């Protein structure tokens, strides 16, 4: 069930520790990812441009 | 009354063995007390569950204060067994104990620390802090420059 | 003690009130039950964590370290001031 | 009773009138002017005022010199061209807090309602807000002093409501509104340390002067509240909030890469038309 993702927390053999934690920020790094990959395309099509302008 | 009131300070409840003794054997007030114990298990549910009740209560007010009472030196102050406190972490988990942090390996417990997203509690303390110290300097400063004006 | 490592222990306060270390955990909260201090201590191993508190009599070398760690900020605030504001203003004004 | 008060600049360009209509005779003195306002909501609203001939002696304080029928009349008219306003209570510009402004203050105090005092200053090379409301009411002292009037400063604001903004943005034509950006915060950023550094220069000055040259009590017991709340702030030694930095740092991070990125994205029309503009003006030229 943790594998299945319905809740925080990771089991353990050696020790038996259970720890519970979350990440709430995750708006940030897709947002920012998104904008990182859309923006390759603009500066290989710049790129593009540029090579087909000059050679 | 007082007692039972607010701050409820650890004290033990042989003092109130024989308050209550007294209360059942006076009959100039509170006389129905024999009739408080009439049924057999009615009175024993009433007190079972009274000093249960007041041994959770006092554990809710000190639930407060963030003091880290060190709950497996209070089972040994009160004279009590471990597993009937298990028990009233039994009843915990039904009185809404969520909001707190246990130990694998000791016994020691924690009704703070937690995960403290900088953000939001950080955030608020640090907020109330530097503006109520800006604030709250704003005002003796000036209104003293106003006390030090009647001196000339 | 304003700062440097505020943080103390039980041992102080049994050695200055000489009661056993199974009273102090009701001396704290008889403390905390007055209302005069807020103190609440995250600790593992017995320590003493205090808050805001008034001393409401008078402290002369409290005046004295005033006026030091006062002026001390006044200056340190002064320093950033003259510093930040002395290139900043060139280049920004 | 009062929290905030709101004071239009109409009073205190009135206060320029007060140093304009001196006529250059040599008095200069704390002309006091019959402050006016709306005390029905619990918010103070003050739209205009006016002023009584107020002379004092140049010795003896305690003179002071006030009119009843002159307010009744200037009030009354007043209230027949404008019955929205009444008497609130009155102020002085001088800078210094004399005794007599009990007795000044305490026939406004008899006739009309709890009057706010206001310190103002004659010359405006102050860099605070010159408006101080100052509520004229009798608190219980715990020393055991006997209860007198204390002036107990109430927080203040210099707002317009609908026209003044627009009559003092068009006589200035020098000030700038809010516009954030670059400018309107980088000039706070480096001249707030002077901002705060002349107050609290100014301040603690005087305060260590009557600290050791002082007498005549000066509430000494608010010192404790003083030094107590400046030192709730016992140098934090920063290990906790070393996160709350990897937080404002990883915040600065994103910046960073909308600042890249999003120039970069700036970069193409200007670094395409740099190139396709150029060579097609020299190739078509000639």
């Amino acid at each position: 069930m943790i594998l299945d993702k319905k809740f925080h927390g990771i089991l353990d053999q050696g020790e038996g520790v259970l720890i519970i934690f979350d990440e709430p920020p995750v708006d940030k790094t897709y947002e920012a990812a998104l904008e990182t990959i859309q923006n390759m395309s603009k500066v290989v099509d710049s790129l593009y441009n540029k090579a087909k302008k000059l050679t | 009354l007082l007692k039972l009131f607010t701050t409820m300070e650890l004290m033990r409840w042989s003092t109130l063995v024989e308050d209550y003794g007294m209360e059942l054997r006076k009959g100039s007030l509170e006389s129905p007390a024999t009739d408080v114990f009439g049924s057999t298990e009615e009175g024993e549910k009433r007190w079972k569950d009274l000093k249960n009740r007041v041994v959770e209560h006092n554990i809710r007010i000190m639930a407060k204060y963030y003091t880290r009472i060190t709950m497996k030196r209070m089972a040994q102050l009160l004279d009590l067994s471990v597993d009937e406190s298990e028990a009233f972490l039994s009843n915990l988990v039904v009185n809404k104990t969520i909001f707190a942090k246990v130990d694998r390996l000791a016994g020691i417990i924690n009704f703070q620390r937690p995960k403290d997203p900088n953000n939001l509690l950080n955030d608020w303390s640090q907020k109330l802090n530097s503006l109520m110290s800006l604030v709250n300097k704003t005002t003796h400063l000036i209104a003293k420059e106003e006390m030090i004006h009647n001196l000339q | 003690r304003p700062a440097n490592h505020r943080q103390l222990t039980f041992e102080e306060i049994a050695k200055s009130a000489k009661i056993t270390v199974n009273e102090v955990e009701l001396l704290v909260m008889k403390a905390l039950s007055v209302g005069l201090v807020k103190g609440s201590i995250d600790e593992v191993d017995k320590r003493v964590h205090m808050t805001w508190v008034q001393p409401r009599v008078l402290d002369l070398q409290q005046i004295k370290g005033m006026k030091d760690r006062l002026e001390f900020w006044c200056t340190d605030v002064k320093s950033m001031e003259m510093l930040v504001e002395h290139q900043a203003h060139d280049i920004l004004t | 009773a009062v929290q905030k008060v709101v004071v239009h600049p109409l009073v205190l360009l009135s206060v320029v009138d007060h140093f304009n209509r001196i006529g250059k005779v040599g008095n200069q003195k704390r002309v006091v002017g019959v402050l006016l306002g709306s005390w029905q909501k619990k918010v103070l609203d003050v739209s205009n005022s006016f002023a009584v001939p107020f002379d004092e002696d140049d010795k003896d304080d305690s003179v002071w010199f006030l009119d009843h029928d002159y307010l009744e009349n200037m009030y009354g008219m007043f209230k027949k061209v404008n019955a929205r306003e009444r008497i609130v209570g009155w102020y002085h510009t001088g800078p210094k807090l004399h005794k007599n402004d009990i007795a000044i203050n305490e026939l406004m105090k008899r006739y009309c309602p709890n009057s706010v005092l206001v310190i103002i200053d004659v010359k405006p090379k102050d860099l605070g807000l010159p408006t101080e409301a100052y509520i004229s009411v009798e608190e219980v002292h715990d020393d055991g002093t006997p209860t007198s009037k204390t002036f107990e400063h109430v927080t203040s604001e210099i707002g317009a409501e609908e026209a003044e903004e627009v009559g003092v943005e068009h006589l200035l034509r020098d000030i700038k509104d809010t516009t954030v950006g670059t400018l309107s915060q980088r000039i706070t950023n480096q001249v707030h340390g002077l901002k705060g550094l002349n107050s609290k220069l100014l301040d603690i000055r005087s305060y260590l002067e009557k600290v050791a040259t002082g007498k005549l009590p000066i509430n000494h017991q608010i010192i404790y509240q003083l030094q107590d709340v400046f030192n709730l702030l016992p140098d934090v030694s920063l290990q906790e909030f070393v996160k709350a930095f990897y937080l404002k740092t990883n915040d600065q991070m994103v910046v960073v890469y909308l600042a890249s990125l999003i120039r970069s994205v700036v970069a193409l029309h200007n670094l395409i038309n740099n190139k396709i503009a150029n060579r097609d003006a020299e190739k078509k030229e000639g």
